[PDB]
């Protein structure tokens, strides 16, 4: 579900 | 107890993209991936704009008389040399979204936030954002004309 930049956000804020 | 000055979360600076600017960013991220780097940089964003005509990035480097050819070599040869899992944005990539936006909405007078005003704010702070490479490479750019005429210098652009 969640997108590329999605995951890339997740990764950026962790 | 101590604060720092305030930092937008990045989610809600993605969401001011205008939609090709967000398109590029996009494919900035999927650079990054194919070529296992553990951050999405300006670099990878530069290097994705630069293959549309119509970029502000494009446009700014037309109007400098500047090769797209030198500014890829630039970014080739400054890519992180380490392997790595999705990346993160590098801080610096976050910060500068944050700027740029900043710029936008009030000198800009810009609805959207565009390549052109990521740019225009790497530029003003070369010393912060930009590599030795292309700091030299953008020396002579006008942030001054660019800042003050920005909607009618990138007025063809795919970003408006």
């Amino acid at each position: 579900q969640g997108s590329l930049l999605d995951e890339i956000m997740a990764q950026t804020r962790c | 107890h101590h604060t720092d000055p305030i930092r937008i979360e990045l989610p809600t600076l993605i969401a001011k993209l205008n939609a090709q600017s967000k398109l590029a960013l996009e494919q900035a991220a999927s650079l990054c991936i194919e070529r296992q780097h553990p951050e999405v940089t300006l670099e990878h964003y530069l290097d994705v704009l630069l293959d549309n005509p119509l970029s502000d990035v494009r446009l700014v480097l037309k109007q400098a008389g500047l090769e797209v050819d030198q500014v890829k070599q630039a970014i080739a040869s400054t890519y992180s040399r380490e392997q790595v899992t999705y990346p993160a944005f590098s801080p610096l990539l976050v910060e500068l979204l944050q700027e740029a936006w900043l710029l936008s909405s009030t000198e800009l007078e810009q609805a959207e936030l565009r390549s052109g005003a990521i740019f225009l704010a790497a530029l003003t702070r070369a010393d912060r954002y930009l590599s030795f490479k292309l700091i030299s490479l953008f020396e002579g750019i006008n942030r001054e004309n660019l800042k003050k005429h920005f909607a009618m210098i990138l007025s063809d652009s795919a970003e408006t």
